[PDB]
């Protein structure tokens, strides 16, 4: 099935390259998330202010 | 990976040494449940139930009654998994 | 086969084709473009508006 | 033999025929129980099975033909299909009764449906004005 | 040989992570637990660490790289000429 | 436990288990390679009853009511509904109520 | 399929095809074109039975993503089926899904849809019944019958769609909205979309999408029967709203 | 080989009841720390009434069975690689005579296997002759 | 602690069984047509 | 058409000459190829020989008859294995072939009826001379006497038509119209038995079950279609009387359709499933036909043709099992995917065509017929939906249970798939895909 | 049902993409367990 | 209401199978190296 | 500022998508008229769908030029989007102000 | 060529059009013989009205004329449909621009086509069609416009 | 590599079947492909046009394509042939009746 099958133990400590693969996979997600966040943080907010019906004086 | 007959033996031995309510020293590998282990009416199926969880399959309800020894358990696991060889 | 043997007004039961017109863009040749399908004869031409007789 | 050779006999009407038929089908004298033979019956054919389901039968028993959980010579039920695991049958008693399953479904459906239509009568919205369209003769007034 | 098995001398029901506590919260009932020795290799230190630590490991796997690479990109858009 | 009902079945019914094995493992008729299957009474019984039960059918109240409500009333009611609706629709048509504009299925 | 893994064989042509489709989708978007190529079969009583393929940015993009995911799914299967018999059987079935999906998506005519629709069901049963465990029997057989109910609704819908002189729906919806016939033509289309889209009370078979190999589960949920079901509806906007 | 009788003793009707109960704990409680607690709490419930009259045992089944049936997890922990599993019985293999009907060129890929296959076949014939003296 | 599943066993069972649709679409509709067919052949196809 | 007729007569001697099973086979396919080449017809009668014509309606029917009649010899070879009077078999087939050609080309009603009912004999030879079940006797009694008991009475209607008309060419009847209310039933019902109708389906399952691969293929492949072909030619002048009394026939067909499909679900025999299935499809054909609308009729012609093809192929499948595992039962036959997986492909395909999966000339039918019926009466839809639904339902069951479950324990070694059967299955299906390209010849005949 | 096609198709493909990826994730996990498919059986896989 | 549920059962699964205790047997059947089962995932992952 | 009060006073709350009904009152807002920029002929060739073929279309065709110009990287075409949605946003302000204007003009005569 | 990919799509359009049009000019024009194929002109026939009570050949001639005329008028409905089809495809906003001005031709065509041929079903020959017109003329004269019931 | 056999039925007959199919079909296709390529490229399509008032096409004039030209003139009886066929035959039958 799989070439690594331990017994009553954690995973057989795998190579750094595979560790590097995972960390970068999560890192790319984060990089882009903050990338968008700073580039357009206003989007989560309504892009336009919300004026008030009462505040609108009767001309 | 395949399964090794000696390791099946040591593994049932490991859980048996692990099981408290059995005679702690785990007397002769062929310890009958009602003789020296003293395993009661209900203690017997507690043995089978742990063996189940350990070996990844249910034992049949009556066929547990066929299992009357740790030698039987190895013998039942062996018949399942082609361990004779 | 789509350039020379389309399903025209002569042969029928082949792949008859039909399309919509491109999207103009401000600054384009003939930007304010007029409808080309002048008359209903234009619709369903199938090569018959270009008949030999 | 052929089918006409194997055709089941008429319903047994005295105890000796019951003994014979049970042997004809390899059944024990009490195991054999012919259908009611009331006007749409097979007659001497035994009435077996008809339980909750075939898969209710033993999972691990030594079966000659596991396919249908069947040993060798044994009278196949007249309704083997309609009770086979591939057809209407289960392994364990149901939790509730038929009305429960249908009621729990449909009662909820009717109520939620009707309560929706009541609320469609009051369809909320954002208080905004009607969408303006340029057109001949239309002269909406700018706030100016 | 596929793998290896220890002797089970190591498997002590005295596993520290609140298996003794449930032993106590049983002790008020005071019945027993004969199989509990199995859960020793189960909840063992440095196998999986703390659940909160595991969540830290998971929910934040590359945030540091993300922020660093983020700051580099910030410097690029600041000095490369994009400006604001 | 009936005092050995399970047992009494047990003796004979476990004999033919071995004969099934003998048949299945039979090197000789498997060597003939002509196909076919070890005979099975339940199968033979089942086919014969499946093909023939009219000789058992007694035309009584049960069977009559069963068949009547099985197809007959279905056939009669459905046919009557079809004829009735068509009679109405065609009646409108031959009266000319609906002109050659409203009507549907102009092309079958 | 004699010297190289079938996974390689299909994978490469799949990635090649859909990138071409993707780029053509852009062309359609920058020009906003809609082609409606048509090849007629027969015509009686003034009706024209026609195999039609409509090409628009929507369909092209849709089949594009469907088919990169197809390529990546089969590549994953290259290992998940590492030790299985009938791998080749499994893979050609996957292609039949993809081909049947192409036709169903592009179909702008009710008849062309019907080709792909039961075609999806036709292979849907195959790759659900792939294993030989009784659950797969039950699971696939339920799904196939659920889908068949949908196909029947389309098949009935053909009957009333005859009224408006063709089966090219996207050119009659607007002009004849309110009519009773178009009303119910949407109704039958509505029902068929429910069945493939596993809408309640028909949401009883997507749970039975689980007996198939998780590659199949991926390509049955990613963009498959259910998605094509709603994709029939997006093609039919007018009457629904 | 022996196929067992179906007779059952009240001990078994009560112990296999304990077995199903342990299962029903699993399907309703998962965390092994939580489990062993409640499983041993279950044991006390099977221990406080250890030895009672037969009649009370019958009423004890009259309650015990209902508890399982009325408290059965709607999704029992059906076992992975056993009967009823989520992927068990995935494929089947046909009887060996299918290998017997390979085309001679098809036979020509594993001669060593087929040679030994031929030998074992005759030795099986001897074995079956023994099986009941033919 | 208290397991809310057992707190609302019936509702959870309903909620957990997908509103009992699988029973509806499997047990609640196949019993009759199959009996209907065998009923019918015993009445007309082969009887009356 | 005398070209074909004389070809068949000069093929007859080969039956006597020894070892001509395969030479005859190639010739029958070759003449089918020749008859393919001869194709220019319109609605009018064409190729008017002494009394033989040909037309859209007759041209395709003849091609199917020549097609299927050649495929017999591929299907049946156990006759050669057994040396079970191969000469009588070949002679019986050719005699049947000639009768079909003359039936479908008889421009006179009486000539048509004459060959139509002359075919009673050679088919009966085919079942009886090579049957297997002991039921073969009573089955032959059912087949022959259900037919003759109504097929004879139209003989009066034919002569009555002569007296009031003066001839029996088809165009001549069309000019007139009769409404005496017995002429209608006497002709209609007489054809309905051979159609067959659900209420007189009774014989047909028996005939198929206890008949060889060949006879069953003939029975379901032409005989039912031949009844329908007569209907198409004859209802031209039964219109008014038909209109008054038509709801009964359409009702029983549609009602019987869902019923017989439920019989299929509960049935437990490969030939029984297909036999009942073939009755179901011919139920819908009878419905669209009796609608008499253009869509119904032009579609009926198509569905008869496609149904004949699919029914044949499914019978070859049933023969395959019957010839390996030696038992027709659902129970014995199972899991064949493990023993003939490349064959199970063909099992699926032929099943597919029978449930109207495209590209399939069958499917092309139901669009036409369903449009006709729906237009004729909206009420039909409530049963049309279920009719098709259960149609596909049993076909699913047939395909799955036969090919899917775990194998049967007691099964004695049987040879594997072979070129004859493989080529046989392609030949029945592949034309069933071919025709859609040029349905216009198989789609337009009115 | 409201009648907004663009968001439907936009979300349709979006829905399609990552869920396929999730199906891939599950497939990786399921094989890497002994052919079992229960969330209860699984636990911390991040370390592995 | 369903949107909260989407996050709900999502995180519900997250804790059980993936940050909770490893409700497994004795065999540690877990592997991670397999590149193909990843590399097929990666392209979609990037696009997602 | 919600919609539930409609069910209590189905009169007082104007309703959805409602046209003005007191615009003759010019003593308040709405004394000037609309303004048309993008001619319907150019709009026709613009292929702008009718659902949007409204007063905010001049910028719409402007954007189409932006996107048809530098299509491969639409992200560059940002400011054209920024302005267009703003021009729409101002229309939305008018939409609200129309709603409350007809609300105002309703209220001053309600009890009278 | 403002847009980049459109300035590239043209490049593949030059790629695709290149060899084909070269092939057309290279291995067709130097290898084509000139031949002509015309189009039928079937003479009119004495229709059913003209022919006698029992003139089977004449009646057969009339029906064939009726069938061919049916097949054409059968068609003219289709072409008008195809024509309307193009218009609805013309432009996304352009539906009401020319739907009614163009469709109504198709509408009239259908109703006229129905009146002449519709409601007869298959097997319908010139006789049943012709007399149906006679019946309709009688109805129009007696009971007034069809679509009013009777008086 | 570490191959552990699998019980599999024979694939030979099925594989041979495909091979015969591919073989014979290409056999028939090749001359067919040659013939169609020849006519269309050596001759190609006759062009539609008007009637020369003094002319009268023979029935083979009315098909555009050459392979149709060959088929219709040589192999299929003219429509006008199969027209008079009926007119003759219906004349006798009406008279006889
Ligand atoms: C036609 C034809 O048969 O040509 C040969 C061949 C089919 O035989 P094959 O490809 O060699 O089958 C794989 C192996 O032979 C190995 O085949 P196998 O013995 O492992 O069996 C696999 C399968 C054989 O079929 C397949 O594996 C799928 C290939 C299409 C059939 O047949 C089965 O046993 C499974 C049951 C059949 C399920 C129905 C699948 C077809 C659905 C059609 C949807 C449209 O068809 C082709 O040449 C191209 C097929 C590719 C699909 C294009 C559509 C045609
Ligand atoms: C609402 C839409 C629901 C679609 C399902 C229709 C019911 C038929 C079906 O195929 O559902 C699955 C059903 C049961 O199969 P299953 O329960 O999964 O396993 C066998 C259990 N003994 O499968 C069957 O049992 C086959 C039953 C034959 C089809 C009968 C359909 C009846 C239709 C309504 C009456």
């Amino acid at each position: 099935k799989s070439h690594v099958v331990s017994y009553r133990n954690g995973p057989p400590p795998h190579s750094k390259a595979t560790k590097i693969g995972a960390l970068t996979v999560g890192g790319a997600m984060w990089w882009w998330v903050i990338w968008h966040l700073w580039h357009e943080p206003d989007h989560i907010t309504g892009e336009f202010d919300y004026p008030n019906s009462r505040k609108w004086s009767n001309t | 990976p395949p399964l090794s007959l000696k390791l099946i033996n040591e593994r049932v031995l490991l859980v048996l040494k692990l099981y408290d309510k059995i005679d702690p020293s785990k007397l002769n590998v062929e310890s009958h449940f009602i003789n020296d282990l003293g395993l009661d009416s209900l203690d017997h199926v507690e043995v089978i139930m742990a063996m189940e969880d350990e070996f990844g399959f249910e034992i049949p309800d009556s066929d547990a009654e066929k299992l009357l020894k740790p030698a039987d358990i190895i013998k039942y696991v062996a018949d399942k998994e082609d361990v004779y060889e | 086969y789509f350039k020379y043997n389309q399903n025209d007004w002569t042969r029928k039961g082949g792949w008859r084709v039909i399309h919509s017109r491109k999207q103009c863009v401000p600054g384009d040749e003939g930007y304010p473009k007029v409808s080309d399908r002048s008359a209903p004869s234009d619709y369903a031409a199938r090569g018959f508006n270009e008949s030999p007789l | 033999g052929w089918n006409k050779d194997y055709k089941p006999g008429p319903y047994p009407q005295t105890e000796k025929e019951r003994l014979a038929a049970a042997k004809k089908y390899y059944l024990l004298p009490e195991e054999y129980k012919p259908y009611a033979d009331d006007g749409l019956g097979y007659g001497d054919y035994p009435k077996l099975g008809y339980g909750l389901g075939v898969e209710a039968k033993d999972s691990y028993y030594p079966w000659d033909y596991p396919e249908h959980k069947r040993n060798q010579h044994e009278p196949i039920s007249a309704d083997h299909d309609l009770y086979s695991e591939d057809r209407w049958s289960q392994a364990e008693p149901p939790r509730y009764s038929n009305a429960y399953y249908f009621a729990c479904f449909l009662g909820v459906m009717s109520g939620c449906l009707a309560l929706y239509y009541w609320l469609d009568d009051k369809k909320m919205y954002r208080p905004v004005a009607a969408k303006q369209y340029p057109s001949p003769g239309v002269k909406h007034y700018t706030f100016e | 040989e596929p793998y290896t098995v220890p002797h089970a001398s190591t498997y002590k029901v005295e596993s520290v992570p609140q298996l003794v506590e449930v032993k106590e919260a049983l002790g008020r009932q005071g019945l027993k637990d004969p199989w509990l020795r199995n859960e020793v290799w189960r909840y063992e230190p440095k196998a999986f660490g703390t659940h909160r630590s595991r969540l830290n490991t998971f929910l934040f796997r590359g945030l540091g790289v993300g922020f660093c690479a983020f700051l580099a990109t910030v410097a690029v858009e600041y000095a490369l000429g994009i400006g604001k | 436990e009936e005092q050995e009902f399970i047992k009494r079945k047990h003796e004979a019914t476990l004999k033919l288990r071995q004969e099934f094995l003998k048949q299945s493992s039979n090197p000789y008729r498997h060597a003939t390679g002509e196909g076919g299957t070890v005979f099975d009474a339940g199968l033979a019984r089942f086919q014969a009853m499946r093909v023939s039960n009219y000789e058992h059918f007694k035309p009584t109240g049960k069977s009559f009511r069963t068949g009547l409500f099985a197809v007959v009333l279905p056939i009669a009611l459905y046919a009557w509904a079809l004829k009735a609706e068509r009679d109405g629709r065609e009646e409108k048509y031959r009266t000319g109520q609906v002109a050659y504009k409203d009507r549907q299925f102009k092309f079958i | 399929m004699k010297y190289l893994s079938i996974c390689s064989i299909s994978f490469v042509n799949l990635i090649s095809m859909s990138l071409s489709c993707f780029l053509l989708s852009l062309y359609f978007l920058l020009n906003d074109m809609i082609y409606f190529i048509e090849w007629e079969l027969v015509s009686l009583n003034s009706m024209s039975i026609v195999m039609t393929f409509l090409f628009d940015w929507m369909s092209l993009l849709f089949m594009s993503f469907v088919l990169m995911i197809s390529s990546l799914v089969i590549f994953y299967s290259k290992e998940y089926m590492m030790n299985d018999n009938h791998i080749n059987r499994f893979i050609m079935l996957v292609l039949m899904f993809v081909l049947s999906m192409m036709l169903l998506i592009i179909s702008p005519n009710l008849i062309s849809i019907l080709l792909g629709w039961d075609g999806l069901g036709l292979v849907s049963y195959c790759l659900v019944i792939y294993f030989q465990n009784i659950k797969s029997y039950n699971a696939g057989m339920l799904t196939a019958l659920s889908n068949r109910i949908g196909d029947v609704a389309l098949l009935l819908s053909i009957a009333w769609m005859l009224n408006y002189g063709s089966w090219n729906y996207i050119f009659y919806l607007e002009i004849m909205q309110n009519e009773f016939e178009m009303l119910m033509i949407g109704s039958l289309v509505m029902l068929a979309a429910m069945t493939k889209s596993a809408q309640i009370p028909f949401s009883s078979w997507l749970p039975a999408a689980m007996a198939a190999p998780t590659p199949v589960s991926a390509l049955v949920h990613s963009s498959t029967l259910v998605t094509a079901g709603v994709y029939l509806l997006i093609r039919f906007n007018i009457i629904l709203s | 080989a022996q196929v067992p009788l179906a007779i059952v003793s009240h001990k078994r009707q009560v112990c296999s009841l304990y077995k199903r109960a342990l299962r029903n704990l699993e399907s309703w409680y998962d965390r092994r720390n939580v489990y062993r607690y409640r499983a041993v709490q279950l044991r006390a419930r099977f221990d406080e009434n250890r030895s009672k009259d037969l009649g009370e045992g019958i009423r004890l089944l009259a309650c015990g069975q209902r508890e399982l049936f009325e408290t059965r997890h709607f999704q029992p922990r059906n076992f992975a690689n056993s009967a009823g599993g989520c992927a068990f019985e995935r494929e089947v293999i046909p009887p060996d005579w299918v290998l017997d009907y390979w085309h001679p060129l098809e036979k020509a890929q594993y001669p060593e296997y087929f040679a030994k296959r031929e030998q074992r076949k005759k030795e099986f014939v001897t074995w079956w002759e023994k099986q009941y003296g033919k | 602690f208290l397991n809310k599943s057992l707190f609302m066993y019936n509702l959870s069972t309903f909620l957990g069984s997908m509103w009992f649709m699988p029973y509806i679409s499997t047990y609640g509709m196949i019993f009759y047509p199959l009996n209907y067919g065998q009923l019918v052949v015993k009445s007309f196809d082969q009887g009356w | 058409m005398l070209k074909i007729i004389f070809f068949l007569l000069f093929l007859i001697p080969f039956c006597f000459i020894n070892n001509m099973y395969w030479m005859v086979q190639i010739m029958m396919f070759f003449i089918s190829f020749i008859f393919l080449l001869m194709n220019n017809f319109m609605n009018y009668w064409s190729e008017i020989s002494y009394f033989l014509g040909c037309d859209m309606l007759s041209y395709g029917l003849i091609l199917l008859s020549l097609w299927i009649c050649s495929l017999m010899l591929l299907a049946s070879e156990m006759i050669n294995k057994h040396n079970n009077y191969k000469n009588l078999f070949l002679l019986n087939i050719i005699i049947l072939l000639l009768l079909l050609i003359l039936t479908f080309s008889s421009m006179s009603l009486f000539m048509f009826y004459l060959f139509f009912e002359s075919s009673l004999i050679p088919t009966l030879f085919l079942i009886l001379g090579w049957g297997y079940q002991p039921e073969r006797l009573q089955a032959g009694l059912y087949l022959l006497f259900y037919t003759l008991l109504v097929s004879l009475p139209m003989l009066i209607g034919i002569f009555y038509l002569m007296n009031k008309i003066g001839s029996m060419n088809f165009y001549l009847m069309n000019n007139f119209m009769f409404n005496y209310d017995l002429l209608y039933f006497c002709l209609l019902c007489a054809f309905l038995v051979k159609m067959p109708m659900f209420l007189v389906h009774l014989w047909l399952p028996k005939a198929h079950v206890e008949a060889p691969v060949s006879g069953s293929m003939i029975l379901a492949g032409i005989m039912l279609k031949l009844g329908g072909y007569g209907m198409l030619r004859v209802i031209s002048f039964l219109q008014l009387m038909n209109l008054k009394y038509s709801f009964v026939w359409i009702s029983i067909s549609l009602v019987g359709g869902v019923l017989v499909s439920l019989v299929c679900l509960r049935q437990t025999d490969l030939k029984a499933l297909i036999a009942y299935s073939s009755v179901a499809h011919m139920g819908i054909v009878l419905s669209g036909l009796l609608t008499m609308t253009y869509w119904g009729l032009c579609g009926s012609y198509t569905l008869m043709i496609a149904h004949g093809l699919c029914s044949s192929g499914l019978f070859c499948l049933a023969n395959v099992s019957y010839e390996r595992l030696g038992s027709r039962s659902m129970l014995i036959n199972k899991g064949l995917l493990n023993f003939m997986p490349s064959m199970t492909l063909w099992w699926f395909l032929l099943s597919s065509a029978n449930m109207a999966a495209p590209p399939t000339l069958n499917l092309l039918g139901e669009i036409y017929l369903l449009n006709s019926i729906v237009s004729w009466s909206w009420i039909s839809m409530i049963l049309l939906s279920f009719l098709s639904f259960f149609s596909a339902a049993y076909t699913l069951y047939l395909y799955s249970f036969s090919q899917h479950g775990k194998l049967f324990s007691g099964v004695y070694s049987f040879s594997s798939g072979k070129i004859r059967e493989y080529l046989l299955m392609l030949l029945h299906w592949l034309p069933l895909n071919l025709l859609i390209l040029k349905s216009e010849s198989f789609m337009l005949w009115l | 049902s409201m009648g907004f096609l663009k968001l439907a198709m936009f979300h349709l493909l979006t829905h399609a993409l990552f869920k396929a990826l999730l199906f891939m994730c599950a497939g990786a996990i399921i094989h890497n367990m002994n052919n079992s498919q229960d969330i209860r059986l699984m636990g911390g896989l991040s370390i592995h | 209401f369903s949107t909260g549920l989407t996050v709900s059962y999502s995180f519900r699964l997250v804790y059980y199978s993936m940050t909770g205790d490893l409700n497994c047997g004795s065999l540690n059947m877990l592997n991670d190296e397999s590149w193909i089962m990843l590399r097929g995932m990666m392209g979609l992952l990037i696009m997602s | 500022g919600n919609a539930l009060t409609h069910y209590m006073k189905p009169d007082v709350m104007p309703g959805p998508d409602v046209v003005p009904t007191f615009d003759p009152l010019l003593g308040f807002k709405s004394r000037k008229e609309r303004v048309m920029i993008a001619t319907q002929e150019e709009m026709e060739s613009a292929k702008l769908p009718l659902e949007f073929r409204d007063y905010c279309a001049h910028l719409a065709i402007a954007y189409q030029a932006c996107r048809s110009d530098t299509f491969p990287f639409v992200y560059k075409c940002a400011h054209q989007k920024h302005e267009y949605l703003t021009c729409e946003y101002e229309d939305y302000v008018l939409r609200m102000k129309e709603f409350e204007r007809e609300r105002r003009l309703l209220e001053r005569q309600k009890r009278l | 060529p403002r847009s980049p990919m459109a300035s590239f799509a043209e490049s593949v359009l030059n790629v695709i059009d290149g060899p084909i049009t070269w092939f057309r000019e290279s291995i067709v024009e130097p290898n084509q013989q000139k031949q002509n194929w015309y189009h039928q002109r079937f003479r009119r026939v004495p229709t059913i009205d003209q022919c006698y009570t029992d003139d089977a050949v004449c009646r057969f001639e009339a029906d064939q004329q009726f069938r061919r005329d049916r097949m054409v008028d059968n068609e003219i409905v289709n072409i008008l449909r195809q024509r309307f089809e193009d218009c609805t495809l013309y432009e996304a906003p352009d539906h009401m621009v020319k739907c009614r001005p163009l469709m109504d031709q198709y509408e009239k065509a259908t109703e006229n086509w129905f009146i002449k041929y519709g409601d007869l079903g298959g097997y319908a020959n010139a006789k049943t069609a012709y007399m149906k017109q006679k019946h309709r003329l009688i109805w129009e004269r007696r009971h007034g416009p069809v679509g009013s019931g009777m008086k | 590599g570490h191959h552990q056999m699998i019980i599999k039925p024979s694939r030979f007959q099925w594989d041979k079947f495909k091979d015969l199919l591919h073989f014979y079909v290409m056999l028939g296709v090749i001359p067919v492909t040659a013939l169609v390529l020849y006519a269309n490229i050596f001759v190609g399509p006759a062009q539609l046009a008007e009637i020369p008032e003094g002319y009268e096409p023979k029935h083979w004039e009315y098909e555009k394509h050459p392979i149709s030209r060959f088929i219709s003139r040589y192999i299929l009886n003219s429509d006008q042939q199969n027209y008079e066929k009926s007119l003759h035959y219906l004349y006798e039958e009406n008279e006889k009746a």
